[PDB]
RNA sequence: CACGGGUGACGGGGAAUCAGGGUUCGAUUCCGGAGAGGGAGCCUGAGAAACGGCUACCACAUCCAAGGAAGGCAGCAGGCGCGCAAAUUACCCACUCCCGACCCGGGGAGGUAGUGACGAAAAAUAACAAUACAGGACUCUUUCGAGGCCCUGUAAUUGGAAUGAGUCCACUUUAAAUCCUUUAACGAGGAUCCAUUGGAGGGCAAGUCUGGUGCCAGCAGCCGCGGUAAUUCCAGCUCCAA
């Protein structure tokens, strides 16, 4: 579902959200010429998707930054 | 702390009342009298004349024999016989209070470019500047705005590149040219 | 000027500074009541949230029921009855969405057959009204 | 077809040069390449082309004027002695080198950290 | 009641736009204008008709 | 008019509106003051109570092995929030100067580019010729009609003549580039390479045109319009303001 670059970090906050009892996260970064990278998550169920081009990197990154460090978390 | 100018001015002033019929009825003599684009090109020649005369005023405000008042009405007066609005035996500074957007606008290269009669029309004219075939001093002019001096008035011509006056044909010529010699052999 | 000495300036001065203030709009425009009182607080536009759509009656000769909006503003939580301007507009504004509100040109008060109605909507759900009502955009759904 | 004219010519002993205003004439054509500019130059004061330096053309409205400044130095040991290397490189005898400025910056803010003789083995 | 919003709106018959040959604008705008006001009419007796009058 | 309070008050040179007088603003590139989250103290040093210096407390926050360590973008970019409201995580010390042991090194000061309809200046979207027509100074004719030395406009009638906007080799520009100017070759007849923004009762320029609605929808900054022939709504055409 290609979606926003704000609907997708929603979706993907969702996913981890759903995936917090079982179930994977599969996160997919690619180069997209139709500059733009492919950005697509899948929980095994309900695929999203986005394209972030040069001109939104430093509004979605940091984001998707603390996105990561506050959704994922290993072993001590 | 950049290093530019920030200096700019407004060279118009709309009137105060809108929709004046006599007032517009005025406007659009002038327009359609001496070819122009729009109420801004007689709006920027009037407030230019209301500088002119606000400088007239404040200069006749000023006493007889004053050295700041000689002088600067001494260059006002030269600026007006260079411009060629106001004649040389003419020049003094009562005289300036008594001149006319129509004076003004007879100064137009547009217009000058229609009494030396190289163009059919006044807006032929204008195609013709707007088109890059007439020069003055060996200078393209570009612009229909450009106020020719008395001392540059008779340098008026065609310019070199040109296809009416010296120069190559243009290019529907070349490009009739080419299919006339295509459809030829 | 009453007192015509050759001294009189701060006579002049203290009477003009006491005498301001019975002009409206001095008062008005230098008392922070009405600035207090004004839901936008000193502002030309502000978003809202819309909560209810409301049929207000008109008043006397011209009768007619007008479409007004509930909206709920962020900047200070202030409940204004906001105006829906063109003909057949309410229904492109649904409830809770951010509408942009504006004044209607008499610097806070009311006008014509609309009681109680200073202010009115312009940009729905940063999509402009104008546009849904030429037809140019759509609504994101 | 192409007249080469110079204005305001100053003699630099203090910097060893001639200088002049280039005035270039060239109707029913483009603005004409600065080699050629330096070629017309020599063979108009009689010295080789290595010496001299033009830059900084404008070209006027209409298109039959251009104007540049350009100097004319004694030696070419004399221009290196005193030509910026910018203009040196426009011709080729001088490179600079190729270390882009912000990998600089953080090449130095990196043997900031590091005190010791290993300033050096922080860089590659 | 908020029954009958958009009931003119959507109620009036729909007609299509009329294609039309493209004005001529800016100076030479200007130019037809000042055309049709002034060198094309002559002084007549009576009240003078206005550019949108019709009968 | 002290003292006290408020300021949605850094001060000034200045900005806007302007007859003459005034009113409002000034955070904003220049001069001076204050500051680096809130205060307080200090070493060094000619010059600091300095925060891209430290020392303690409060608010906020990072790593941790739980013993401990480290932070201050009201700098350049950029991010969250707050919003009616505001730009690129670029290139370069070449122009301006500043500092160092100094002709050589450094400068997010500064310069150049990217966004940009805050705003200011100039300013394309056609012009000419030929047909039909509709008319104005002359001659002629009682009018009707006629000749063109002089004309002016209109009509998806026709015709060549001229150019950018774009495309794009090449110079020039520049630290290297970009844009401007120059310059070949392309490039326009609905020259579809199509200019919109508001209004047409009055203030206020501009339809008692047509169809629907029938105090409903709505228009209307003020007066007012709409209750089944709306010059005021909604659509078409026409016109008017820029
Ligand atoms: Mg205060
Ligand atoms: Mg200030
Ligand atoms: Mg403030
Ligand atoms: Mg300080
Ligand atoms: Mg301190
Ligand atoms: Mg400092
Ligand atoms: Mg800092
Ligand atoms: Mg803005
Ligand atoms: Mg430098
Ligand atoms: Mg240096
Ligand atoms: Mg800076
Ligand atoms: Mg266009
Ligand atoms: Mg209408
Ligand atoms: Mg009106
Ligand atoms: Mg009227
Ligand atoms: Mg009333
Ligand atoms: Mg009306």
């Amino acid at each position: 579902v290609l979606l926003e670059s704000e609907q997708f970090l929603t979706e993907l906050t969702r996913l981890f959200q759903k995936c917090r009892t079982s179930g994977s996260v599969y996160i997919t970064l690619k180069k997209y010429d139709g500059n733009k990278c492919l950005l697509r998550a899948t929980d095994g169920k309900k695929k999203i998707s986005t394209v972030v081009s040069s001109k939104e990197v430093n509004k979605f990154q940091m984001a998707y930054s603390n996105l990561l460090r506050a959704n994922m978390d290993g072993l001590k | 702390p950049v290093a530019r100018s920030w200096v700019c001015r407004k060279t118009y002033v709309t009137p105060r009342r809108p929709f004046e019929k006599s007032r517009l009825d005025q406007e659009l003599k002038l327009i359609g009298e001496y070819g122009l684009r729009n109420k801004r090109e007689v709006w920027r020649v009037k407030f230019t004349l209301a500088k002119i005369r606000k400088a007239a005023r404040e200069l006749l405000t000023l006493d007889e024999k004053d050295p700041r008042r000689l002088f600067e009405g001494n260059a006002l007066l030269r600026r007006l016989v260079r411009i060629g609005v106001l004649d040389e035996g003419k020049m003094k500074l009562d005289y300036i209070l008594g001149l006319k957007i129509e004076d003004f606008l007879e100064r137009r290269l547009q217009t000058q470019v229609f009494k030396l009669g190289l163009a059919k029309s006044i807006h032929h004219a204008r195609v013709l500047i707007r088109q890059r075939h007439i020069r003055v001093r060996k200078q393209v002019v570009n612009i229909p705005s450009f106020i020719v001096r008395l001392d540059s008035q008779k340098h008026i011509d065609f310019s070199l590149r040109s296809p009416y006056g010296g120069g190559r044909p243009g290019r529907v010529k070349r490009k009739n040219a080419k299919k006339g010699q295509g459809g030829a052999g | 000027g009453k007192c015509r000495g050759l001294r009189t300036a701060r006579k002049l001065r203290s009477h003009r500074r006491d005498q301001k203030w019975h002009d409206k709009q001095y008062k008005k425009a230098h008392l922070g009541t009405a600035l207090k009182a004004n839901p936008f607080g000193g502002a030309s536009h502000a978003k809202g949230i819309v909560l209810e759509k409301v049929g207000v009656e008109a008043k006397q000769p011209n009768s007619a029921i007008r479409k007004c909006v509930r909206v709920q503003l962020i900047k200070n939580g202030k409940k204004i009855t906001a105006f829906v301007p063109n003909d057949g507009c309410l229904n492109f504004i649904e409830e809770n969405d951010e509408v942009l509100v504006a004044g209607f040109g008499r610097k806070g008060h009311a006008v014509g057959d609309i009681p109680g109605v200073r202010f009115k909507v312009v940009k729905v759900a940063n999509v402009s009204l104008l546009a849904l009502y030429k037809g140019k955009k759509e609504r994101p759904r | 077809t192409v007249t080469i004219r110079t204005r305001k010519f100053m003699t630099n002993r203090l910097l060893q040069r001639k200088q002049m205003v280039i005035d270039v004439l060239h109707p029913g054509k483009a603005t004409v390449p600065k080699t050629e500019i330096r070629e017309k130059l020599a063979k108009m004061y009689k010295t080789t082309p290595d010496v001299i330096f033009v830059f900084g053309f404008r070209t006027h409205f209409g298109g039959g004027k251009t104007t540049g400044f350009g100097m004319i130095y004694d030696s070419l040991d004399y221009a290196k002695k005193n030509e910026p290397k910018h203009r040196l490189a426009r011709h080729g005898l001088y490179e600079k080198k190729k270390t882009s400025r912000k990998q600089r910056k953080e090449r130095k803010n990196r043997m900031k950290k590091v005190r010791g003789t290993a300033k050096a083995n922080v860089g590659a | 009641s908020l029954a009958r919003v958009g009931k003119v709106r959507g109620q009036t018959l729909k007609v299509a736009k009329q294609e039309k040959k493209k004005k001529r604008t800016g100076r030479a705008k200007r130019r037809m204008q000042y055309n049709r006001r002034f060198v094309n009419v002559v002084p007549t007796f009576g009240k003078k008709k206005g550019p949108n009058a019709n009968s």
